[PDB]
């Protein structure tokens, strides 16, 4: 039938292929409730978007911007507009915007009218996928790209953890690192790096500061669960 | 399931000669569920196949280089031309992937017979499956099969078990005197009476650990005496 | 018929197989009595997640004193806190016992009476704290993943995952605490001592668990 994570598994009762992106994984059974799997389905979407344009925005910055470091960039750029005010715009910007989306979730068929002007108002549509104003120009079918959407969501979200930790182990860019690895293949993997025997534990240090000052403060940089590293 | 390991003795209830190589041995009763006896099978299968092969590697690298050691062969220093002192994490690297994938594959053939006998990129070629633990097709190619194949599978089955004896018999005998199998073999024929396994149990030529680019591997031996 | 701690000894009859982690281990009868052993199913899971929550907390701040990160030992780690950080002990103390009380009364009273704590008394919230069974609460805020519900026998499952790794981990705290009586050092310490000569460096070898040498 459809395709499974593992080709000749029986998949879980609750996953029976009706979502998009249903392939099956879900040994831990987190998704057997039915409301809570809705929330997990809405939190997937969400991260994967956030992951796909975090990758893509990376990406690009090390491409056309290659001196910058993006695990440093927040304190390499040193915008006029201040540290507090930019906070302040995206906490209160970012606020509205997810306690609409949050509404949506609680009650699906609410927040649908623009509030100022009384004229504009999305379709009735499902959870987590608004439509309209959102998306003009759909190219092809719904279902389909829905799939497309979640597998390069959750590989750009595994992208992005393989981001941090090698921005952490070698404190290079993904590109960089990626250049590291062509330029020597059997030398810089993971595996190359570290290695944990019944007598010795080699986990490779980490080029990331344990702090940085950022305007008169100690910032704390750390790298994410270094000792369990291998 | 005739002509049994012993001739006073009788054979379980669950061999009944329909596994090759049955002489209904089972002294412990491990196989005494089916699911055991299915996973004993296969793993015996693999056992066997990777002591053949390891005889296998062991003899020829012996007769045909006998400068290396096999027992230090694994090291980098010892590998070939153009592995030599290469990067072991990278070359552990490369075996750790491409043996899970095939081993992932093999065990849910295991889980779910007749599931995992299909090319997952190429959406046209499978293998087929006369019975668990014996792929065929691309895995068979000079065509072997269709033929009797219970009595090739009593063949493997047999010079494998012998394999698994013989491999664990290369190990000890580099572990007791420091060299390779047919070193062995010479040093036996050069003093029958002097150099053979009495005087040399008691002796383990293994160092306690080793040094392969910076780790420290334990390095044991099968048993007690002389580090 | 049934996994047995002591095989051929067959279960007593208080022990059936109804709850999790049933090997029928009570030589002494402790939980002959229903409600007794009810309130004991409480006060085995509450150990054991106390001490899963311990042993893991132990484990990873060892983790990070060994490959040398700037971590104290379980020891030591409480003076470390309270100097390090300007933290009155006394204060944090019962801080820490109020809110333990009250979490630790409203498990009490949904003890006594079950059906309590969910008529909306604490905050409005009723049915975050109604109670699923002895020792499983359940609900939106100690089950947000809703994992006992959905599949049954996956709940089942993992309650017998919970009590085993339960007492596992009071197991691994209380050699935690024999260790450091004996050995004087952190557990993981005692881990790399034994892994680098697992013979002559054990409890045989140390002088005060084998007394007589
Ligand atoms: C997860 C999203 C995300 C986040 C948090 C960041 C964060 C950052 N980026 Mg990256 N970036 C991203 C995505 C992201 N980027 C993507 C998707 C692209 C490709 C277009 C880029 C391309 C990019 C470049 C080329 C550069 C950065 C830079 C920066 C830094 C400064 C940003 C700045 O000055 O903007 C200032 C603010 C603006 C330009 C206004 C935003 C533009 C309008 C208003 C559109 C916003 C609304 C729009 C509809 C998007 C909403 C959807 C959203 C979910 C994606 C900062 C560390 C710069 C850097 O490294 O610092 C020196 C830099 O040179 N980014
Ligand atoms: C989402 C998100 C994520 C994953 C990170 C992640 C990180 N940030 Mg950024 N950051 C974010 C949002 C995010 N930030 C936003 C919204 C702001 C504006 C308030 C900043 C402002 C910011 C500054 C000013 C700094 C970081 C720093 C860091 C690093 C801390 C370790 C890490 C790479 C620090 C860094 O570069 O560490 C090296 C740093 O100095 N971030
Ligand atoms: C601020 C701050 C700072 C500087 C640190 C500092 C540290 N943390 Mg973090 N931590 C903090 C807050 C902070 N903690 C909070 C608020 C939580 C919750 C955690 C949860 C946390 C975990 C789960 C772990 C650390 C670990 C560590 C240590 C190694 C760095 C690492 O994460 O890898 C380092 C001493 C790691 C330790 O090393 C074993 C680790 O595994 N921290
Ligand atoms: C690990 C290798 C391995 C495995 C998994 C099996 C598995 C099996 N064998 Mg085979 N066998 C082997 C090696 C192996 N064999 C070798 C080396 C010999 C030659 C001595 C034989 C000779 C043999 C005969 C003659 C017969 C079997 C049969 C069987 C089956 C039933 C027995 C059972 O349930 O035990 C399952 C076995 C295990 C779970 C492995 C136990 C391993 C223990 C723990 C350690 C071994 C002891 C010791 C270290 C060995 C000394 C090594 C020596 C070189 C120094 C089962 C499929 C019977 C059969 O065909 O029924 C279908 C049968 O008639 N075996
Ligand atoms: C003792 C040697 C030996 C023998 C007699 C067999 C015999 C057999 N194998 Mg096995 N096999 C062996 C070693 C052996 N194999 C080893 C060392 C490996 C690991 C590479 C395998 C891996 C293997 C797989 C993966 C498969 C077989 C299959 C087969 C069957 C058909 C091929 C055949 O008859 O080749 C006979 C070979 C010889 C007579 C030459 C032996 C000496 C050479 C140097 C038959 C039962 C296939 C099968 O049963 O499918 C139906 C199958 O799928 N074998
Ligand atoms: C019951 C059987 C038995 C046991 C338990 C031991 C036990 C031991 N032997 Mg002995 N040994 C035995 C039979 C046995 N041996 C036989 C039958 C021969 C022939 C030898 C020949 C032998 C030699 C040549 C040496 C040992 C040594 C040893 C020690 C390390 C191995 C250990 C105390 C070694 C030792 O420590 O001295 C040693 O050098 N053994
Ligand atoms: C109930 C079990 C338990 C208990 C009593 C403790 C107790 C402690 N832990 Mg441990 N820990 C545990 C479980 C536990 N941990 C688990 C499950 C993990 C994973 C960790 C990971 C961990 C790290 C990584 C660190 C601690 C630290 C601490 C100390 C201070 C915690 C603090 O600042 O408050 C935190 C209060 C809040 C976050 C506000 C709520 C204290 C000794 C820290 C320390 O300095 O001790 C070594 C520290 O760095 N713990
Ligand atoms: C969770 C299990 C666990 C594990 C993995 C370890 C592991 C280790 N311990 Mg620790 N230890 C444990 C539990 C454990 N211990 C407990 C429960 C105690 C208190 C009795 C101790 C007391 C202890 C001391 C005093 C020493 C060690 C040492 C060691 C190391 C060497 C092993 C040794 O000397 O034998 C110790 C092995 C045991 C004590 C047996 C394991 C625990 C058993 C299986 C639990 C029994 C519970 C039983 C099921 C129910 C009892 C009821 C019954 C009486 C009716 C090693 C790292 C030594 C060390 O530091 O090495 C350098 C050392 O000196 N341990
Ligand atoms: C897989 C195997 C060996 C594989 C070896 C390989 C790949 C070797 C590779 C190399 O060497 C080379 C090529 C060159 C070197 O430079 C590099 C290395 C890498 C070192 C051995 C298994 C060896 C396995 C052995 C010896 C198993 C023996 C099992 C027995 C006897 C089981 C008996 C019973 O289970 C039954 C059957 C019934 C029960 O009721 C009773 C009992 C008695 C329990
Ligand atoms: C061993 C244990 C209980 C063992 C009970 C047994 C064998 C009971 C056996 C029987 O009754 C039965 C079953 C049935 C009866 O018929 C027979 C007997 C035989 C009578 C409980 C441990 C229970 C252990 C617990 C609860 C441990 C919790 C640990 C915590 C919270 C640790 C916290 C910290 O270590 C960190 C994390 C960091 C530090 O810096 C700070 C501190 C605070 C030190």
């Amino acid at each position: 039938s459809r395709p499974l994570w593992l080709p000749g598994s029986t998949p879980p009762a609750h996953l029976k292929g009706d979502l998009p992106g249903d392939f099956g994984f879900d040994p831990l059974g987190l998704g057997a409730n039915a409301e809570s799997l809705k929330w997990f389905k809405e939190s997937e979407l969400v991260h994967s978007r956030w992951a796909m344009a975090a990758v893509a925005g990376i990406l690009v910055q090390e491409i056309v911007r290659p001196d910058v470091f993006w695990y440093n960039a927040g304190k390499e750029v040193e915008s006029p507009l201040g540290p507090l005010g930019l906070l302040a715009v995206e906490f209160f910007l970012m606020h509205w915007v997810e306690v609409r989306r949050w509404q949506d979730l609680r009650k699906p068929g609410s927040v649908d009218q623009d509030p100022i002007f009384s004229q504009y108002k999305l379709p009735p549509h499902e959870v987590g996928y608004p439509g309209g104003v959102f998306a003009p120009f759909i190219p092809g079918d719904l279902a389909e790209l829905k799939v497309k959407e979640i597998k390069n969501g959750r590989l750009a979200m595994l992208a992005f953890v393989g981001f941090v930790m090698a921005a952490q182990v070698t404190g290079k860019g993904p590109i960089a690192a990626l250049q590291e690895h062509l330029a020597d293949p059997w030398g810089t993997t993971i595996f190359s790096k570290a290695a944990v025997v019944p007598g010795q534990a080699v986990a490779p240090p980490c080029k990331i500061p344990a702090s940085v000052s950022y305007k008169g403060i100690e910032i704390p940089t750390p790298c994410f669960l270094q000792g369990l590293w291998p | 399931d005739r002509k049994l390991w012993a001739p006073g003795v009788v054979a379980p209830e669950y061999l009944k000669g329909d596994l090759a190589g049955d002489y209904g041995w089972d002294p412990l009763g491990l196989g005494a569920d089916p699911t055991a006896l299915k996973w004993y099978r296969q793993s015996e299968l693999q056992h066997a196949r990777w002591a053949m092969l390891g005889v296998a590697g062991v003899l020829v690298q012996e007769i045909v280089k006998p400068d290396v050691y096999f027992y230090e062969a694994g090291l980098p220093q010892n590998l070939p031309e153009p592995f030599t002192n290469i990067n072991m994490g990278g070359l552990l690297a490369w075996e750790f992937i491409l043996m899970h994938w095939v081993e992932v594959r093999r065990w849910q053939d295991y889980k779910n017979f007749g599931s995992v006998n299909e090319d997952p990129i190429f959406k046209g070629n499978k293998v087929p499956n006369p019975e668990m633990g014996y792929p065929g097709g691309i895995f068979d190619p000079f065509g072997f099969s269709k033929g009797n194949l219970k009595e090739l599978q009593t063949k493997e089955i047999k010079n494998g078990r012998l394999a698994m004896i013989a491999y664990m018999a290369f190990i000890l005998q580099a572990q007791a005197t420091g060299k390779g199998p047919l070193a062995a073999l010479s040093a036996h024929l050069s003093n029958p009476f002097g150099n053979n396994i009495l005087k040399n149990i008691g002796t383990c030529t293994v160092p306690h650990s080793v040094d392969v680019q910076g780790l420290t591997i334990p390095l044991t031996c099968l048993w007690p005496g002389s580090q | 018929v049934r996994p047995v701690w002591f095989p051929g000894n067959p279960p007593p009859a208080h022990l059936d197989g109804s709850l999790a982690g049933d090997y029928g281990f009570d030589p002494l009868f402790l939980g002959q009595e229903p409600q007794t052993l009810k309130w004991y199913v409480q006060a085995e899971l509450v150990h054991g997640r106390f001490a899963m929550l311990g042993a893991a907390g132990i484990i990873l701040t060892s983790i990070g004193a060994k490959v040398g990160l700037g971590f104290p030992e379980w020891y030591d780690a409480g003076k470390v806190v309270v100097e390090k950080n300007n933290i009155d002990f006394p204060t944090l103390m019962v801080i820490q016992f109020y809110l333990m009380g009250w979490a630790e009364t409203k498990r009490w009273y949904d003890f006594k009476n079950p059906g309590s704590q969910a008529d909306g008394s604490f905050l409005g919230f009723t049915e975050e704290f109604k109670g699923l069974e002895n020792g499983y609460p359940g609900g939106r805020f100690f089950d947000p993943m809703g994992l006992s519900r959905g599949d049954a026998a996956k709940y089942q499952e993992y309650k017998q995952k919970e009590v085993k790794n339960g007492r596992l981990a009071m197991i691994a705290c209380l050699g935690f605490a024999a260790q450091y009586a004996a050995t004087g050092k952190g557990p993981l310490d005692n881990l790399a001592d034994h892994l680098a000569d697992p013979n002559h460096v054990n409890f045989a070898t140390n002088g005060v668990s084998i007394p007589i040498a």
